[PDB]
């Protein structure tokens, strides 16, 4: 039953990011005054299939790569990986039920920054490394921000297990005490994902990295990219907004764990119609210099608080 | 043929090592780098090192190896010898390997057994703890001194880095 | 067995989606078409690489609090916080983080 | 006659610098920004129904040439 | 079932699925490319038909030359196109590009962009409203419909 | 008295978040010296039962250790039902 | 209008919802009726070992009770 398990796990992500890039497209569309796709099916229900259908039977270009292997390496480990971010996440009962799942998160995200790195070689233009490098030198440095505020919220539940989040937030949602820390998370996470006002590489005019894919390879970096942004925004609510479980009606928390994972999501494309895009050496400044002296301080005073309150949580 | 996971892991680790020890280009030996380390985590694990396994992937092959091909993509300007090497050395770990295979024990420089990893396993636990995780959450309450070092060690690389790099 | 059956099947669907994205298209037949190191990037790599390995030593400050000396494992945890602070004050004033020539 | 557009002098007392801050550090702007968006979500879209609407035009447009009998 | 019948369904779900992503690449070059934004403005809405505003040229599945191609852009055109894949269409807007236009007779013109690529629609107007424009699009999306490529496989 | 009014004036003014910074973590660095419950902190953690409480041989003169777990000889943790 | 961005929203939002319902569906398929155990330390893990000698069937989620003791 396991493995039914598993499709029951990836199928519906794929569908999900599917129908992502039609929400996307239509929400963009009425906060700019227009509709968006409402002619591929009722209101444009169909424009995800015809999409994909379209690329997967458009010739790829495939240019002179320096090694032809790491071009191929590079969708693989991208969607390989995005699709194994999801297997520890309780909703409300994991597929996977780690000691450490809060430190997998972590250290399957960091193996992402690969296929942006490899990707970047094969392409063997020189420009196209460039790209590649301002992407990585992005991904690494705000990602020094989301291990340590990860640890700050840790400190008030006392474990790294994910459902140790739910206890956790059984009186209270964690966005209370920690609102400070959930702001800088928030943001941490567009940075990562490369998302507006945070998105250089598809940031035209300044450079992207997956500049020679088309057709279905650049499908596989799309829907890794997309399969990301609900994640993240999964892991917020988990961390942030916790969701009451009642074992007898599991169900009743999958709905609304559901609709929290959404309102998360849409803030993603509420963002990105809002506000212009941060220069390169801007968006380093906003961590080098505003965010790690706050992440730090606040650090200090979530390792102190629960000690001079006699708050610390339990081990188990 | 799942009791020997350990051992098959090994053999992979062995593989990756022949890798990038015969020095291909730079960026394939990084690649077999990455392949060895997540199989060397692998290996951790099931010995019961949750912390330390997972603490490879996120220092090492998310960390230094990142910085390592990130150096090399920009340092590096993307034969024989290679490929002599190579299978120089897959020959002498099929040659290890098959002995310890047939008759269960062989001796270089130490003497090495082959009747499995599982046979020295510890038979009794019942902790309601990770016996891992108690020890490495003792570096702040019994490793004082080594927290000092450790630290002062780490803020020195930052000065020195960047007084070898400045050139002038 | 669990978790080896999910990464096996994450990474053999997506090797899939790779393989026959690389081909179906070439079922069709369309005619054949024919025909510097930067220093400052370096930097932010290697600060990354120190300001990392410090994250790791303070990553099982959970575990760390449950113990009975807590006046001792506040001290150090200070510590390695304030010291992880005192390298950035270093590279802030000594002008590392700035992309500027 | 001419008008200046970015000649002002900010106060600098507690009040006033103390708005700023929060202003800096929570983000006050930015949010007022994103409910300008959120505003236009529930207006009314300006898009036609082509091929079945059409835009309007006047008697003067010029389109196709064409000649004429009597 | 026949082979014809399975064919002839076969081509109209690559077909549907072809017309239905149009996403263009636009050449905006003179006063032409100012229409073309009207149709992706508010009022039309382009994005609302499949067709996205602006696409990368190996992402992309149309090309729309909208303003004058002077003899010194004509090789950075045919580069474009070359690097498009396929299949791919070229959309003719303008009297400029059509035909050269009211610089025909001019010594750095090339008199219609259809001498230097191959043009599946032209559009003309100086400039075409942003409606006219539209209709050209839907109907590249007509002709589309039409192409009988598995049809003509099975008869091979 | 006016020199530092000033000084502070200023960083509130053109550095908001360094000021923010270093008044979070001086508080994380004082309050635990001050604060009356940081010693049931220690309490609480040395009464958690991660071991067996392995019994004593009676020799006759012991009579701070009970005989039964429910005699009200030993420590007790009513001080942590009403914390 | 604004309501006709919700079925792509109501499909997005489904295709999220069965993850979750199908994981808590099938453990208590294959657990019978109740939550599958959670083992985290060894002290857990060497009771669930312990129930399944004591099921008689090789089963960790057949429990037995008083009707098991003489
Ligand atoms: C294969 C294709 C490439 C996969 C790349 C991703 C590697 C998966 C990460 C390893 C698994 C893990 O993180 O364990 C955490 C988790 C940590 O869980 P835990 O610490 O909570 O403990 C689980 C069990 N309890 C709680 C009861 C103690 O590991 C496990 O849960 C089970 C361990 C299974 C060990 C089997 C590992 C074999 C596979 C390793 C080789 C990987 C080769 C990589 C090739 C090179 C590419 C980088
Ligand atoms: C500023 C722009 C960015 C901000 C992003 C805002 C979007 C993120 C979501 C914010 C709204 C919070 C979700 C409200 C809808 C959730 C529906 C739901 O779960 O039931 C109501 C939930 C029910 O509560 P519950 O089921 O989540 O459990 C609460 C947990 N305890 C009991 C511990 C507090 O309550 C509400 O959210 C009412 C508001
Ligand atoms: C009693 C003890 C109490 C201890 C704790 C006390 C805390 C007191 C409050 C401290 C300040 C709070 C920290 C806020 C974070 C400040 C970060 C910062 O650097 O600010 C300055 C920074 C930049 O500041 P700057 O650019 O203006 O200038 C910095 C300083 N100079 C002038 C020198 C350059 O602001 C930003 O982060 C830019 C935001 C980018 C765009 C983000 C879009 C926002 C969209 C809305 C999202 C809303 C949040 C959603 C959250 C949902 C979560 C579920
Ligand atoms: C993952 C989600 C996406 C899944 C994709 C689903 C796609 C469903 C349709 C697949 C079947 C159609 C794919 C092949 C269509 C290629 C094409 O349009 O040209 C026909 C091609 C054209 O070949 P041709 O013989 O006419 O000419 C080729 C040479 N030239 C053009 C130079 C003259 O014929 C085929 O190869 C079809 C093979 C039979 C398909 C069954
Ligand atoms: C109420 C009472 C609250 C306490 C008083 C407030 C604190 C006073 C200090 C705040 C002022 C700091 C000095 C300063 O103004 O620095 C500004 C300067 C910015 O320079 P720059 O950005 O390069 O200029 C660009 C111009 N185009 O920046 C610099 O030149 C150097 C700045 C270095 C900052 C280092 C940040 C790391 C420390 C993070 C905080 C962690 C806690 C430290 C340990 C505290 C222990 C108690
Ligand atoms: C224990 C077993 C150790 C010996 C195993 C030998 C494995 C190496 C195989 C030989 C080899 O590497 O190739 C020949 C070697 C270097 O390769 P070569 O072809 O000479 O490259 C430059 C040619 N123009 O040519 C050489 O220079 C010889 C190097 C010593 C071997
Ligand atoms: C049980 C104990 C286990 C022991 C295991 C050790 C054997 C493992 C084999 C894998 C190790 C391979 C090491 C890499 C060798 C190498 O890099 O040699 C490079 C050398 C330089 O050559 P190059 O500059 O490229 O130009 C051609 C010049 N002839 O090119 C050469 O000179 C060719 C030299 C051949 C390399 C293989 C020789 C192996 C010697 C093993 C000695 C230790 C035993
Ligand atoms: C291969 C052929 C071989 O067996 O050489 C062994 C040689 C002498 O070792 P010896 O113990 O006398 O041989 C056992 C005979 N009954 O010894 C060797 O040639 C082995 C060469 C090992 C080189 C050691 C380099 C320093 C690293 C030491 C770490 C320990 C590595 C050796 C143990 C693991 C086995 C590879
Ligand atoms: C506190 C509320 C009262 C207050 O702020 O003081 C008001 C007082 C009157 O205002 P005013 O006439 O403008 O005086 C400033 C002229 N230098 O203005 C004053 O003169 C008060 C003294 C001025 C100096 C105070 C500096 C305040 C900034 C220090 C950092 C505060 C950090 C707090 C934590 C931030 C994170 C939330
Ligand atoms: C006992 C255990 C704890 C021990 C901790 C000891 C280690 C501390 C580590 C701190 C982290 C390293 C930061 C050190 C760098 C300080 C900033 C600096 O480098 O100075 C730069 C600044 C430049 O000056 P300039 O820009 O030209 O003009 C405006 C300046 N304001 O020049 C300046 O004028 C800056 C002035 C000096 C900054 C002083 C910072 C003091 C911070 C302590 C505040 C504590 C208050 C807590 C109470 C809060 C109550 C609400
Ligand atoms: C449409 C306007 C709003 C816009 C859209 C909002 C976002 C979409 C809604 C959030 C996502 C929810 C998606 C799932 C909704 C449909 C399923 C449902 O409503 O619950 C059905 C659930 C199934 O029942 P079951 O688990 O089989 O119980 C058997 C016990 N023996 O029955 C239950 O048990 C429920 C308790
Ligand atoms: C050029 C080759 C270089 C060296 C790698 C060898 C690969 C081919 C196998 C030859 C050796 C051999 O006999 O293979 C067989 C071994 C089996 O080992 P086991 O699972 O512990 O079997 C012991 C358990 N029993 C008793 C049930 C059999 O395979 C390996 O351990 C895996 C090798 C990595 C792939
Ligand atoms: S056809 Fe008319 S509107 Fe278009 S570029 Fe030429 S002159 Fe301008």
């Amino acid at each position: 039953m396991f493995m039914i398990n598993i499709l029951m796990l990836i199928i519906p992500i794929l569908l999900a990011v599917a129908f992502l890039t039609l929400v996307e497209r239509k929400v963009l569309g009425y906060m700019q005054l227009r509709k968006g796709p409402n002619v591929v099916g009722p209101y444009g229900l169909l424009q995800p299939i015809a999409d994909a259908i379209k690329l997967f039977i458009k010739e790829p270009l495939r240019p002179a790569t320096s090694s032809a292997s790491m071009f191929i390496l590079a969708p693989i480990m991208a969607l390989g990986l995005a699709l194994t971010m999801w297997i520890p996440l309780p909703m409300p009962y994991p597929l996977i039920n780690m000691n450490l799942g809060v430190l997998f998160m972590l250290a399957m995200s960091s193996l992402a920054v690969y296929s942006i790195l490899w990707s970047g070689w094969a392409s063997n233009s020189k420009y196209a490394l460039i790209g590649a490098l301002r992407a990585v030198a992005q991904t690494i440095s705000y990602e020094v921000t989301l291990a340590i505020i990860l640890l700050s919220v840790l400190l008030m539940s006392g474990s790294f297990t994910l459902s140790t989040l739910i206890t956790t937030q059984e009186q209270m949602w964690l966005i209370l005490p920690a609102w400070p820390l959930a702001m800088m998370w928030f943001i941490s996470t567009l940075a990562e994902t490369n998302r507006a006002p945070f998105d250089l590489t598809e940031g035209e005019s300044e450079l992207g990295f997956n500049v020679e894919y088309a057709a279905g390879p650049f499908a596989l970096f799309f829907m890794a990219e997309y399969a990301n942004i609900i994640m993240m925004n999964i892991f917020t609510a988990i961390l942030f907004l916790g969701t009451s479980h009642n074992p007898h009606m599991p169900e009743l928390y999958t709905i609304n764990f559901t609709i929290k994972s959404l309102l998360l999501t849409m803030s993603f494309l509420w963002i990105r119609a809002s506000y212009p895009r941060f220069r390169y050496d801007q968006l380093m400044h906003l961590l080098w210099k505003n965010f790690l002296p706050l992440t730090l301080a606040l650090c200090m005073w979530h390792v102190s608080l629960p000690i001079l309150t006699s708050g610390i949580p339990p081990q188990t | 043929m799942m009791l020997y996971i350990v051992f098959i892991l090994s053999v992979i680790f062995v593989m990756g090592f022949v890798g990038f020890s015969s020095k291909p280009s730079p960026i394939y030996g990084g690649l077999g780098l990455i392949v060895s380390g997540g199989v060397g985590c692998g290996i951790v694990l099931n010995f019961g090192g949750s912390f330390l396994g997972l603490m490879v992937f996120l220092i090492y092959l998310g960390g230094m190896m990142v910085v390592f091909g990130y150096t090399t993509a920009m340092a590096t300007e993307q034969n024989k010898a290679v490929l002599g090497a190579f299978v120089t050395g897959l020959l002498m770990e099929f040659f290890m390997v098959y002995y310890v295979l047939k008759d269960k024990e062989v001796e270089v420089v130490f003497e090495f057994n082959g009747l499995g990893d599982w046979v020295i396993y510890d038979t009794g636990d019942s902790g309601f703890f990770s016996e891992e995780a108690m020890g490495i959450a003792a570096l702040y309450s019994y490793g004082t001194w080594l927290v000092i070092v450790t630290g002062w060690s780490l803020l020195i690389g930052v000065v020195v880095i960047m007084e070898i790099t400045r050139g002038n | 067995m669990n978790l080896m059956l999910a990464l096996l099947t994450n990474f053999t669907l997506a090797t899939l989606l790779v393989i026959i994205a690389f081909w179906l298209p070439q079922l069709n037949v369309y005619s054949e078409k024919t025909s510097p190191f930067s220093m400052k990037f370096f930097l932010v790599a290697i600060t990354f690489l120190l300001f990392d390995l410090e994250i790791a030593l303070l990553l099982p400050l959970p575990w760390a609090s449950q113990t009975a000396n807590l006046n001792t494992m506040l001290t150090m945890a200070l510590f390695l916080i304030i010291l992880l602070a005192v390298s950035l004050a270093y590279e802030w004033t000594q002008k590392g983080l700035e992309w500027t020539e | 006659t001419y008008k200046y557009v970015n000649l002002r002098e900010p106060s600098m007392d507690m009040k006033s610098v103390t708005d700023r801050a929060a202003q800096t550090l929570l983000w006050t702007e930015l949010i007022r920004g994103l409910g300008m968006t959120l505003s236009y979500l529930f207006r009314e879209p300006a898009t036609i129904n082509y091929p079945f609407e059409k835009g309007p035009l006047s008697p003067r447009f010029r389109g196709e040439h064409a000649l004429r009998r009597y | 079932s026949r082979g014809e019948y399975v064919v002839a369904k076969l081509d109209d779900l690559i077909n549907w699925a072809r017309r239905s992503s149009l996403w263009p690449m636009t050449f905006g070059l003179a006063c032409c490319a100012v229409e073309m934004m009207h149709m992706a403005a508010p009022r039309y809405d382009m994005d609302r038909f499949g067709v996205v505003f602006r696409a990368s040229p190996r992402q992309s599945d149309v090309m729309i030359v909208a303003g004058t191609l002077t003899n010194k852009m004509a090789p950075a055109l045919r580069k474009v196109y070359d690097q498009m894949p396929e299949p791919r269409y070229v959309v003719s807007m303008g009297s400029c590009a059509n035909g050269g236009g009211y610089y025909h007779y001019s010594y750095s013109v090339v008199r219609g962009c259809d001498r230097i690529v191959p043009v599946d629609i032209y559009v003309p107007g100086c400039p075409p409203t942003a409606e006219a424009l539209l209709y050209g699009i839907l109907q590249l999306q007509k002709k589309i419909k039409r192409e009988k490529r598995l049809r003509i496989w099975y008869r091979r | 008295a006016e020199r530092v009014a000033a000084f502070l004036k200023n960083v509130w003014a053109k550095e908001p978040v360094l000021v923010a910074s270093f008044a979070i973590a001086g508080l994380a660095v004082i309050l635990p010296t001050l604060s009356p419950y940081t010693k049931y902190s220690l309490m609480i953690n040395r009464a958690t039962p991660y071991n067996y409480p392995v019994p004593l041989r009676d020799d006759g003169n012991m009579p701070d250790v009970p005989s039964h777990p429910q005699d009200p000889q030993g420590p007790s943790l009513e001080w942590l039902k009403r914390l | 209008m604004w309501f006709e961005v919700l079925p792509g929203i109501a499909v997005m939002g489904v295709c999220l919802f069965i993850p979750g319902m199908a994981t808590a569906r099938i453990h208590r398929f294959s657990n019978g009726g109740k939550e599958k155990r959670v083992a985290h330390y060894p002290y857990q893990w060497y009771l669930m070992e312990r129930d399944r000698r004591v099921s008689g069937v090789n089963r960790s989620y057949v429990s037995k009770g008083l009707e098991n003791i003489d």
